[PDB]
């Protein structure tokens, strides 16, 4: 079967990169404004200590995963400003001019859907570094890097090229030639707008990858909020009412316990915290080489760049996260016809070079292992190599020859 | 969280002890909200807004390429690391050591020991 | 250096040291301190214990991407983009290191670029010629082929292109007469 | 196995059945007993689930 049809489709995944940056107090979690109470909990400065190491080291990791994905290139590049591509349109991937930011459509519609009492208790936010703005033009210079030349500024000197030739280079990547690229250029562009405006109207009323690591964070902290109120085995959560109403001799060990309890709370909350980075930093790895190899340069990997053959990517933002949008060339609608091993003619066994023997019913072309091209089997496109009592499936057939015309 | 020598009020909360210039430059030691401060220029500690690198057009056109023609060769370096030291805790020797109560009364907890 | 001064801690008690709590007090009246030092003791064991296996779970990682990696820019030459260095990977020389592994990528990247006025095909007497692997480039009136790597301009032939359909197909083509080497070999 | 042999501990008691603990002694006594055994099969399930 060979495809005659073909319809270019456009998908689109969502990878997480990072999370929030929460930071838990020891005294002020535990304690407060008490003197025996901190008298109590120097002797367990060592966890304390600790814990706030390792919140520092899951701040200073989400940075550097940060600083890992959103940053591939070294220059800044800008769109430029003849809007012509050679029939395509490229207007919704831009950043528009009436937002204050440099977001487009796109990355302003996802933004969109999804959606200090915290920190009274001690659980404060850090403030990130990789603002929205910065990554907001680290993709458009990377989509201008894509539409000005593809594959070349991701390797050394940014070498310039028109959109025709670039796609017809990713084209022949596949082993599609160029002649299908060049009789049937506003077909695939239709093509593409169609499915760009398909993929806009989709993402317009799908984001929970993005929001069920916020909706986690948001119930373990009403979950450690609610600890505080807890007895714990006493009689209270209170411990002004717990010192007020009894004596400190009898009151030690309900504090001891309390001071067990939390302590024991706060190491779970931040075993939880590291199991949560540690995925969070598998999804920055797993996001950082699809960039790596799909964006940046055409890969032959299947199944990794989207579902079908992969052309070129659009890399988009998300908030504390990323949009990926791959270009799938698909085949469509095929035939059926029937194929030939080797040619047999003055009992050398002809092969073909790189394409296939196809016969409609009477006559033997030569076509692709894609489109249906009819062609004229000649001495130049074939080889010879043995004989015919060798091959297994061998027909007899003639053997156009084009050099004897030309010498009468 | 407090609101505000060379105090100053950044995204990223209030730095004392260090003046805003407007050149911008790499970032050296982040704070938050894309401000990183370092020491440069006599030379004390400032803080200014860190740049993206260098900011340049390519000129696109309809019937132009660059074909390249001189080429270089570069040798690139990465260091991964690959295994770490292995360390033994025993159980006695660091819960009791020489006694006897103590090693009979942590009989209980041998379950996690093993 | 941790688990060194999880040591000197009374964890609710009088003393750190057993010897010194055995001495000079009862076991009926220390077996509770006892059994709250060995909680205790226990507890930083479990959260060490933790943070090892949390450790050793981060070295397989990158001793799996690593072995990886060296599988596949060393022991092959792979065409994944930005994996074995900044360019198009040649060869690679591993190298032995402390606890680790120091690489020696061959990263070939072009240096120095120029400007040249391509053109998509060229028409001759109505039949479009579509280079095989090249380019076509011009330097103000004639015009060559040259490859993808390197400025080598050639002698527009006929073996080194293919025929397609017409030239009344493409939006921005021009004209240039071919040379056609097998003309003059046969007068 | 060993969460089924973890219920046979005592974690500083007399004993790892708690209808035993009952029977022998009064509830206003043995609420110390029982928290302990609460706290040590609380500790275990954390470090089975981590």
């Amino acid at each position: 079967a060979i495809p005659t049809n073909f319809t270019i489709s456009v998908t689109t995944e969502i990878l997480p990169v990072s999370m929030t940056k929460t930071s838990v107090d020891c005294t002020m979690y535990i304690c407060g404004d008490s003197t025996e109470c901190s008298n109590l909990l120097l002797q367990y400065g060592s966890f304390c200590t600790q814990l706030n190491r390792a919140l520092t080291g899951i701040a200073v990791e989400q940075d550097k995963n940060t600083q890992e994905v959103f940053a591939q290139v070294k220059q800044i590049y800008k769109t430029p400003p003849i809007k012509d591509f050679g029939g395509f349109n490229f207007s919704q991937i831009l950043p528009d001019p009436s937002k204050p930011s440099k977001r487009s459509f796109i990355e302003d519609l996802l933004f969109n859907k999804v959606t200090c009492a915290q920190k009274f208790n001690g659980l404060t936010v850090l403030p990130p570094l990789l603002t929205d703005e910065m990554i907001a033009q680290y993709t458009s210079a990377l989509l201008a890097g894509t539409i000005t030349s593809g594959w070349t500024f991701g390797a050394g000197a940014a070498l310039q090229i028109p959109f025709a030739m670039q796609m017809a280079y990713r084209f022949n990547g596949i082993g599609v030639t160029q002649n299908v690229l060049y009789e049937n250029q506003k077909l695939i562009a239709n093509q593409f707008n169609s499915a760009i405006g398909k993929i806009q109207d989709s993402l317009s009323s799908a984001l929970g990858k993005l929001q069920d690591v916020v909706n986690q964070n948001a119930q373990a902290l009403n979950t450690l909020v609610k600890q505080l109120s807890s007895n714990f085995g006493a009689i209270s959560s209170v411990l002004n009412d717990i010192l007020s109403r009894l004596d400190p001799p009898e009151a030690e060990v309900q504090i001891d316990r309390l001071i067990t309890g939390r302590l024991q709370s706060l190491q779970t909350y931040v075993t939880q915290q590291l199991i949560r980075a540690a995925e969070i930093r598998a999804s920055a790895n797993l996001a950082a080489t699809k960039m790596s190899e799909c964006v940046l340069g055409q890969s032959k990997r299947v199944d990794f760049c989207g579902k079908g053959y992969h052309l070129m990517s659009f890399p988009q933002s998300a908030p504390h996260g990323v949009v990926f949008l791959h270009v799938t060339y698909v085949p469509a609608q095929e035939k059926n016809f029937t194929t030939a091993p080797a040619i047999c003619h003055d009992g050398k066994a002809h092969f073909p070079r790189e394409g296939v023997f196809v016969s409609n019913g009477t006559h033997w072309f030569v076509t692709q292992r894609n489109f249906y091209e009819p062609q004229i089997i000649t001495t130049d496109n074939t080889f010879v190599s043995g004989n015919c009592d060798v091959v297994i499936g061998i027909v007899n057939n003639t053997v156009y020859d084009p050099l004897q015309p030309e010498l009468d | 969280d407090v609101n505000c020598s060379n105090v100053f009020q950044t995204r990223a909360g209030c730095l004392i002890g260090a003046e805003h210039v407007n050149n911008s430059y790499e970032c050296d030691i982040p704070i938050g909200a894309g401000i990183c401060a370092s020491y440069q220029t006599s030379q004390s500690i400032i803080a200014y807004t860190m740049s993206l690198g260098a900011e340049n057009s390519v000129a696109y056109s309809n019937n132009s390429i660059a074909i390249p023609t001189n080429f270089t060769i570069s040798v690139t370096t990465e260091i991964l690391p690959v295994s770490m030291t292995k360390t033994s805790v025993d159980c006695t020797m660091y819960i009791c050591g020489d006694s006897t109560e103590c090693s009979n009364l942590l009989l209980q907890y041998g379950s996690f020991c093993t």
